[PDB]
């Protein structure tokens, strides 16, 4: 899901990514614990999000 | 009866002379239908409708 | 345009205000589809 | 490039017949299963594989 | 009577007519995800006759 974050050329399936990933790391914080524990999401999240956050607005 | 029924005169289904299988003459046919059946019904009650096109 | 004469608990008026609510609802998605 | 209802029902038939003649024994199709198979390639894309495997046993 | 003459064009029946066996049925949709995204969904296939 978070390989599906790294994509560019999809604003939908960016957004139903977002949509789940929040969704799952809402109720507490055990699983943000479990979602940061493995190295590949921690690393395409870190490297993904602030791209995202200047994603097509010029 | 139990459950008092009334007679109603239903609403127009759109029915195309060549149904053609695929969404391009189908949503353009279609929207024409759409908006030709919004007028008549704003047309025949006392009320108005927003975002006719 | 086909008409079917039916039945139902409802009347004349509310049968044509739903409709009106769901033709509303489509064009809309069809004009966003473009 | 164009799909129909012709076209689709034309390459099913095509497809159930040219199996069912091939059940019967009454079809050669040498020029295709070795056009697919094709040996020529095949003894190319064998060396290929040695000469790569050779790269990589000399490389440590 | 408006009947034109049978001998001024135009003359034929089946000019632009077309049977519905051949009307172009949906099929798969093969979208393009730039070059290196190969975990990408390549198929888009919703209201397909054929798989």
């Amino acid at each position: 899901i978070v390989s599906f974050l790294l994509l560019e050329c999809d604003s939908e399936l960016i957004i139903a990514s977002l949509d789940f990933l929040y969704q799952y790391i809402l109720p507490g914080s055990q699983r943000i614990t479990e979602l940061f524990k493995s190295k590949e999401c921690s690393l395409i999240l870190e490297a993904t999000l602030p791209n995202l956050l200047s994603y097509n607005i010029a | 009866s139990s459950t008092p029924l009334n007679w109603v005169q239903g609403p127009a289904i759109f029915h195309m002379l060549t149904s053609p299988y695929t969404q391009d003459e189908i949503i353009n046919h279609e929207m024409n239908f759409l908006k030709g059946r919004l007028l008549e019904l704003q047309e025949i009650t006392g009320k108005k409708i927003t975002g006719v096109n | 345009a086909v008409f079917d004469l039916m039945t139902s608990p409802f009347t004349q008026e509310e049968v044509l205000i739903k409709e009106i609510d769901f033709l509303k609802n489509k064009l809309l998605d069809l004009q966003s589809l473009q | 490039n164009n799909v129909t209802l012709k076209n689709l029902t034309a390459f099913q038939l095509l497809s159930q017949r040219e199996n069912i003649c091939e059940l019967l024994n009454l079809v050669e199709s040498t020029e295709r299963h070795n056009s697919i198979i094709n040996p020529e390639r095949q003894r190319m894309s064998l060396e290929e594989m040695k000469k790569m495997l050779d790269a990589l046993k000399n490389e440590r | 009577s408006n009947i034109p003459d049978p001998t001024l064009p135009p003359t034929e029946m089946m000019t632009r007519f077309l049977h519905p066996n051949w009307y172009a049925l949906p099929t798969t949709v093969w979208l393009k995800y730039g070059n290196y995204n190969s975990w990408a969904p390549s198929f888009n296939e919703n209201g397909t006759v054929v798989d």
